[PDB]
């Protein structure tokens, strides 16, 4: 201020749209016979 | 907002002192001569009149109906309070279970202030079931109507029940005995499921702290006759646009065995959750069982009874939109009517329709099942089942003395075409699915329609070449009626224009007499019901002169046209069925000569 | 901590009530409530737009702030009720209030459905895809405990916690007549299938009814409801909670614009007789022949009128074509052409929807084992059209389960206790391959596929399309073909192809789709001239069933009512012509005669 | 959470209702309401053992249950008086019991109340010893949020804790009119003096009182007071919340047993001439001589009458005698004959009470830096008697107080704003030898001593002893003297003396102590004859005035009138003799005229 | 069951008198020339 727990209360909790996505080097960009890192 | 123990006085007030005049207006105590019963072990089932507690305080009875389970338990600590006063014999130790109560009251009163836990339930004290009796005033509500709003309260139903559990035995009160102190422990259970208890919270064991393990005992705790059934909504109770739904019941105790699967009963009860968590709790719903019982104009209306066209305007009421067939109309009437069972016999009038496809043939049945009181539709489940562990009735049981209309008969698998052999035969349905052969009275008649296979029908192959059923089935049904596509170009000219008036007007075209609505034929069909006419022996001689004439027909035919006792028995159901139409209890020549014209008629379809 | 007065609340309310007291003016209110009150239910309908213009802020206070000022809107219903009618009020523990009428931006859809309207009131617009079952949910439950001989009550609402011990451990028996319950529905809404492009992903938004608005609803349903958009507990979830709901017309029109209007009616008007030939040249210019066949595609599209009798009949305006043909065919084609072309068109192969396949199915979620009734793909497509490929392979439940919606148009499932009557009027033009190829004219339809010859009844019409080794006809397919190949656009220097993007005489697709979709909503009715050729046509099928595909049936003369009226709609007649009749007979004598 | 109804409160609050409905039984009840309406109080005074009478369930339950009982009583009171009045009940917020009547086994004294009366009603009887301040509690705060437009409350009840700013930070000005506040003084009980073993330890009980109840109450004043007994949150600190108090009369009653009221009765009927001067010689048998200081002392304790006059003139009964004399003599001897005698007697030296010292005194309690007025020897011996040793030796502080206390028995005070008044009226007992020993029998006692010339006024006698050297008298000491030490009981054989105890004609002491006790409420009257008698002795004395101790003085006609109505009780006469007036005549003339 | 803090509810808390002591060992009975202790 019960100590750590807290009750969170949605009403004015303000929240915005969300995603996540995976992108991967260029099939160009890669070198030869090497496996595209991901991001 | 009320004292309980104030209305429990009130409750022994009315069970002490409500009486009504019995046979020979005998005043008694209704309810105290069955509290003396109770007291005696004579009886164990205690169902209570709600509108005798209207009788004297209707404001008592809207606060029984408000909360059930409040005043039924109110009810049975006040028939628990008062069954020693009505005691007057010592009866017998009826089973353990009375002795086992006497050996726990003799311990009890052995023992002076005592803590709650340290006394035995009031549900252990026990052997006399109580339950309530909807009144007159609340009015059989439907399932639909019944939602959330009416937990927690008692209703009145009715329906048709779907399918019953077999009688188990339901836990009441747990009992076990403490591994060290030997004291003994009781736990009531409420939900289906529960958790046996371990240690024994008993004083001693509690004092000694010695490991005090409880075990249960069966003979210590007590049961209930308790069996699970789902009834469904009655066919009237549906609108056309929807379907029946169903409504988990559980009957327990006496109540149990008082109902097969397609009874139309009708359940009192009370409206109750179970929790076999969004913004609250979900939690599915039941109808806790108290009591069942299983069910069974104008001027103007008699006038166009007695009308001579009335059949013939009732048969163009069938289906009119269905240009023609109208003879075929009349004898879908007959099957509606039925015969009468006279006594038995089959009054049951099974039928059966092949054609070619796209001859009106499924409309027909679907006006049928629509115009049918109680009626089921099916394609080919059918019959009876075994579900994993309860007997699930089929359509043909859900018939019940209703119709089953029956489309694509034809491609039904022959197993069922096995069963309907015995509806047709016993009108029962015996089904082994643990080869046990449980008998279902699936007494209905049976309305079948199928097609010939390889397309159209062929009149240079026989009858059941073109078709791919048992022949003896099709003698076994009361009529067969045979649909032909005929290039008729001027009758399929008339046709042609009735559906393009049909198109353009939504309605059939303006008929002779016009179509009646189907309540109305409903009214009339259950005022031929209400007749069963008598066959007086003099109609037997001209009878028995029809039937050796178109038996002799039968012999002078190349192929056998199936006569037999049996067409003798359907045309004497066809007959009584006209006499019911006609509201005259004795056949008359009229009826025995129209049935064989739709006889002969149905043999020349075979043409 | 005990709250005393709140002034805001106060005022709030008061401004409601005085709203609601419709006395001085038009009673439009006042007799709602009335009606209500002979209607017996307590939900109450109300136009935001008379809000605003009594009481612009007001109406922006509710809209920003959905839930606060409900409360206090319900609570002005209640105390109004009360006024009218006290005992009346008493039957129902509270009032619900429905809100209605225009919304400038909060009128969204699931794909605009942005985070940024949480606590706002939202007309979401869309179509039901699952439904779940009606459960009753516990709010207010009321206990009693013999020990104390005390009474305890508790509120659920937004808030194992189910009590049932007293502080002194004392056991608690709940008074199920006083405690409070409501069923409680959640069913799922997604974009209009039409106006949604292929690249972006669903955005599914989760609706809650409860009270009346449970059972307001079936899947595969265009509504628009109103409700507080709201977050959940725990990053969250978020829900939609209903306020009003309702079932708009699937039908809808075509907005669109006045200037393609005008143009539709100068083309219509230009002419009217060629409107069918024209449409049919163009509907399939890619593909040479099968003029007849695009004729046909064109009928359905366009469809008939359904008929409802006295009798609850539901005698449908549907067509259902079927096109069998060996491989290597345009059939592929033509159904790319009609998903491209139709106004409310859904695709899908023999399998069907992954699932639930092509009617509803019942799934349960498997994130909590609940059940939950799933439209499939061809209740979606319920007054719309429905292309199947590989119908061959289809599996054996959905050859049955396709007889149920062909006949009636509706399914109907009783399985898994759950039970539901849904809507699947949809005209389907449905494809499939010979088996092995190499079709023979020898046997039946049937045999080359295998239908059961109850679906080839179903069926309006059937075209059989051969690889007929005609050097001709081969002739004018190959050089159409390489006419298309050599075919380079206006503005192109025969060099490099198109980019490799990541984005996806002859009238155009568009406007021939605005016109069919403005065509639909034009209901041609029968003329007895037409009426009285038709059937002489029938009868004269009739006759032609003396020669010995299926025989002339009834099923083949309304056939021919919908061929007449698809025509009828595809001049703009408001009735059916000769023309159009006669249009239908040569097309059904060239579907039944080769 | 939010409890219902309570079925036992709510018969409980019915109950209490039915019993204050006293209509038509004998209406003392419905009275004593309408008294209080009139009265404009808010504390009803309930006799217990009359809800006993017509509810011994419930007069137990609330004995045995005082915080619930009670709270159902005041509602069942506050209805009450709003049914009679609706208008006087909504002046008050609230009503309070006051009970009454006999209390079984929970009328304790502070010694007796044991924790096993915890949350059961006492009626509590004992002497106030520390006073606190009155002090405004505030019970019901009430708080306004202009940001939120918004009023709450917040209880206190039994129950950083003020509420300052809203939940959302917004501040929060507090509603002084609105809140409620309630005076409130903390006060502490003892077992009354007389009856108090000095070998138990002190049993002190805190008090609480709040409303009407706080100011009915001061520092040595004999009262009874009913309330609750209840712990504190913290081994608890244990505190009563008084439910009503009532000032018992400091005169009581001689209770006793009949067969001590026969004895004395026979005893006074046996030579009532006789009686004073057998008391006397039986008053300090083991003191030899002083015969007069015996009578004199005898009087003391017997006292005067008080006369409180129509201005409030409040002329003493109490008598004041001071003994100077050479150490070594039976002084201190004398003093512990009056403490063992004394109905009512408190001993003190010169120094006086720790801290508080003789009179009364202010004191941070110093546990919470809090004051108190805590009442001093002098108060706790009103209408008793005050044995003072090393009088000589009293503080300068205390020589001004004994001023107003010897003039007025009532010690008043205001120091650190604390306004108060104590009754005082007590007869007090002075001892001090000459300082320097050996007196000089020419100068003045005040010379000898240095008394400042007034408290030798003040004090009604004065007697000299000196220890004159005569051989004579010193065998008549001497011989008294080894008579008394040469005792031995009569059951002992000349060999042990007495066990080491681990606990602490001629009349027995007690016997003594029941008699005067019973003398003290004698209240005899002058007559004529004696007062034309003492007249002319004063007169007399007057007269003899002429030659020259301090002259005969108007503070000497009333010490005549003390002594001569102190010997009147001494017969249980309630006419004064002239006996009486004799005795004191040669009595004064003895303490003047050597 | 708020975490390890809970409030007391004095109303229900039972009590009983309490009283503390100190007894020395007798003067006999101590050693001599040592100090008697204290219980
Ligand atoms: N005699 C008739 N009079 C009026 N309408 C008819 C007649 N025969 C057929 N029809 C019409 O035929 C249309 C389609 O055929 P229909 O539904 O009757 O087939 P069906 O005989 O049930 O076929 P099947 O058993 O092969 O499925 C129906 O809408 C019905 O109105
Ligand atoms: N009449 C035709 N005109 C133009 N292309 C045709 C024609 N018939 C077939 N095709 C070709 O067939 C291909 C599509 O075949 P498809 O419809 O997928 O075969 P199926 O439907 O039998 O599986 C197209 O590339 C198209 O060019
Ligand atoms: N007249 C007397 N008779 C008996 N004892 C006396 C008398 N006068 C003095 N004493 C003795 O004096 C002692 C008490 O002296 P105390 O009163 O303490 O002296 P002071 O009061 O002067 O300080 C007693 O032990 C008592 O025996
Ligand atoms: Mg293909
Ligand atoms: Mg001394
Ligand atoms: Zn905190
Ligand atoms: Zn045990
Ligand atoms: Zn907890």
């Amino acid at each position: 201020c019960p100590l750590d727990p807290y009750f969170i209360m949605p009403d004015k909790c303000k929240c915005v749209d969300f995603q996540t996505l995976k992108l991967q080097e260029l099939p160009d960009a890669v070198p030869h016979g090497e496996m595209p890192r991901h991001m | 907002l009320k004292d309980y123990a104030l209305e429990k006085e009130k409750v022994k007030k009315f069970l002490q002192e409500f009486y009504q005049d019995d046979e020979l207006g005998k005043k008694q105590f209704k309810y105290g001569n069955q509290l003396v019963r109770l007291a005696h072990r004579e009886q164990v089932a205690l169902y209570v009149d709600l509108d005798d507690v209207a009788e004297d305080d209707p404001e008592l009875v809207d606060s029984i109906c408000e909360n059930a389970r409040r005043y039924a338990k109110l009810f049975a600590d006040a028939v628990q309070e008062l069954l020693p006063q009505y005691k007057e014999r010592e009866v017998v130790n009826k089973d353990v279970l009375d002795v086992y109560i006497e050996h726990r009251l003799m311990m009890e009163q052995r023992s002076m202030v005592r803590s709650p836990q340290n006394q035995y339930p009031a549900e252990l004290m026990r052997r006399f079931e109580l339950y309530f009796q909807g009144p007159s005033s609340n009015k059989p509500r439907v399932i639909r109507e019944v939602r959330a709003d009416s937990v927690g309260k008692l209703v009145t139903v009715r329906g048709i029940v779907t399918r019953v559990s077999e009688v188990k035995p339901k836990m009441v009160v747990a009992t076990y005995t403490c591994d060290q102190c030997g004291a003994e422990t009781y736990q009531p259970i409420q939900s289906p499921t529960f958790m046996p208890l371990i240690m024994c919270p008993s004083q001693e064991c509690q004092t000694n702290r010695s490991g005090g393990r409880l075990y249960l005992q069966t003979r210590g705790s007590r049961f209930i006759k308790f069996q699970e059934m789902k009834m469904q909504e009655h066919s009237d109770q549906v609108p056309v646009g929807n379907i029946p739904r169903s409504i988990t019941v559980l009957v327990e105790g006496e109540n149990t065995r008082i109902a097969q699967p397609g009874d139309h009963v009708s359940v009192t009860g009370i409206f109750l959750p179970i929790l076999r968590v969004v913004q609250g709790l979900l939690s599915e719903t039941y109808l806790e069982a108290h009591r069942i019982v299983k069910m069974n104009l104008t001027r103007e209306e008699l006038r166009q009874i007695a009308e001579e066209d009335f059949y013939e305007k009732l048969a163009a009421s069938i289906a009119p939109e269905i240009y023609g067939h109208e003879d075929v109309k009349k004898a879908l009437l007959l099957l509606l009517v039925g015969g009468v069972d006279q006594s038995k016999i089959r009054g049951n009038i099974n039928i059966c329709l092949m054609g070619d496809p796209g001859v009106a043939k499924s409309q027909l049945l679907s006006y049928i099942d629509r115009l049918a009181p109680r009626s089921q539709y099916t394609t080919g489940g059918l019959t009876a089942a075994v579900l994993r562990l309860t007997l699930e009735g089929g359509a043909l049981v859900l018939a019940d003395q209703g119709v089953c209309c029956i489309d694509e008969f034809d491609k039904m698998a022959e197993a069922d075409r096995t069963a309907i052999h015995e509806v047709m035969e016993q009108q029962t349905i015996s089904i082994a699915k643990a080869g046990i052969l449980t008998t279902l009275n699936a007494r209905c008649s049976i309305l079948a329609a199928a097609n010939p296979a390889y397309g159209r029908y062929n009149p240079r192959r026989s009858l059941e070449q073109n078709i791919q059923l048992p022949a003896a089935l099709l003698s076994r049904f009361d009529l067969l009626w045979l649909i032909q596509d005929r290039p008729d170009r001027d009758n399929d000219l008339r046709l042609a224009q009735h559906i393009t008036y049909v198109h353009q007007h939504s309605r059939q075209p303006p008929s002779q007499f016009e179509p009646l609505d189907m309540k109305l034929m409903r009214r009339y069909i259950a005022m031929c019901r209400e007749k069963q006419p008598m066959v007086p022996e003099s109609l037997a001689d001209y009878i028995t002169a029809a039937y050796v004439e178109m038996r002799r027909e039968a012999w002078a035919s190349k192929d056998a046209t199936y006569t037999s006792a049996r067409t003798l028995l359907a045309i004497l159901r066809l007959s009584t069925a006209l006499a019911r139409l006609r509201m005259v209890d004795v056949v008359e020549k009229e009826d025995v000569n129209e049935a064989i014209r739709l006889m002969e008629m149905s043999k020349d379809s075979l043409l | 901590t005990v709250v005393l007065d709140d002034v805001e609340l106060r005022e709030a309310q008061r401004d409601y009530l005085d709203f609601l007291d419709d006395e001085e003016d038009q009673g439009i209110y006042q007799s709602k409530v009335r009606e209500l009150i002979s209607d017996n239910q307590y939900r109450l309908i109300v136009n935001v737009n008379d809000l605003r213009r009594k009481n612009e802020k007001r109406a922006n206070r509710l809209l920003n702030n959905a839930f606060e000022e409900l409360v206090a809107f319900q609570r002005a219903l209640k105390d109004f009720v009360a006024s009218i009618d006290a005992t009346y009020a008493k039957q129902y523990e509270e009032f619900y209030v429905g809100l209605e009428g225009s919304f400038g931006s909060k009128h969204v859809s699931p794909r605009t459905l942005t985070s940024c309207f949480l606590s706002c009131v939202v007309c979401v617009e869309g179509i039901v895809t699952k439904c779940s079952l009606v459960r009753p949910k516990v709010v207010r439950s009321v206990h009693y405990c013999p020990a104390t001989k005390k009474t305890i009550e508790r509120r659920y609402s937004d808030l194992s916690v189910y009590p049932t011990k007293d502080e002194e451990n004392n056991p608690l028996e709940t008074e199920y007549g006083l405690s409070v319950y409501k069923d409680h529905q959640t069913i799922t809404i997604q974009e209009m299938p039409e106006k949604a492009p292929a690249g972006q992903l669903p955005r599914s938004v989760d609706v809650i009814l409860d009270d009346d608005l449970v059972d307001k609803a079936k899947p595969g349903d265009r509504v628009q409801v109103v409700g507080t958009y709201r977050c959940l507990p725990g990053t969250f979830r978020t829900v939609l909670i209903a306020c009003n709901v309702k079932q708009m017309s699937k039908d809808a029109q075509p907005s669109f614009s006045a200037e393609d209007i005008a143009k539709i009616k100068k083309f219509s008007k230009t002419r009217s007789k060629d409107i069918f030939d024209q449409l049919a040249k163009s509907l399939a210019p890619s593909i040479h022949g099968h003029d007849y066949v695009k004729k046909a595609i064109l009928c359905l599209l366009l469809g008939g009128v359904e008929r409802d009798l006295e009798n609850g009949s539901h005698i449908r305006g549907d067509i259902n074509i079927l096109l069998i043909g060996d491989p290597s065919v345009a059939k592929s084609q033509l159904l790319r052409y009609v998903l491209c072309t139709a106004p409310r068109a859904i695709p899908t192969t023999g399998r069907g929807s992954s699932g639930v396949g092509l009617t509803a199915a019942v799934t349960t979620d498997q994130e909590t084992g609940e059940r939950r009734l799933e439209a499939g793909a061809m209740v979606l497509a319920d007054r719309g059209v429905v292309c199947i490929d590989e119908f061959d392979k289809m599996s054996d439940m959905d050859r049955t389960a396709i007889h149920e919606v062909m006949e009636q148009g509706r399914v109907t499932i009783a399985k898994a206790g759950i039970h539901a009557r849904l809507n699947a009027r949809c005209s389907v033009l449905a494809a499939a391959n010979p088996v092995y190829g190499r079709y023979d004219q020898y046997k039946t339809p049937m045999e080359n596929i295998g239908l059961q010859d109850s679906l080839l009844s179903r069926f309006d019409l059937l075209f059989i399309m051969l690889d007929q080794m005609d050097p001709e006809q081969d002739r004018e397919i190959s050089d159409h073909v390489l006419r298309m190949h050599r075919y380079r656009a206006p503005g192109e220097q025969d060099g490099d192809a198109m980019p490799l993007g990541s984005a996806v005489k002859m009238v155009s697709a568009a406007f021939m789709k605005k016109y069919i979709h403005v065509a639909k909503i034009i209901k041609p009715v029968l003329t007895q001239e037409s009426a009285t050729y038709i059937a002489e046509e029938y009868s004269r099928l009739r006759s032609q069933d003396s020669m010995s595909t299926s025989p002339v049936t009834a099923r083949t003369l309304e056939t021919l009512i919908r061929l007449a009226t698809a025509h009828a709609k595809a001049r703009m007649s408001k009735t059916v012509d000769l023309q159009d009749a006669e249009e239908a007979v040569e097309l059904v004598q060239y579907a039944y005669f080769k």
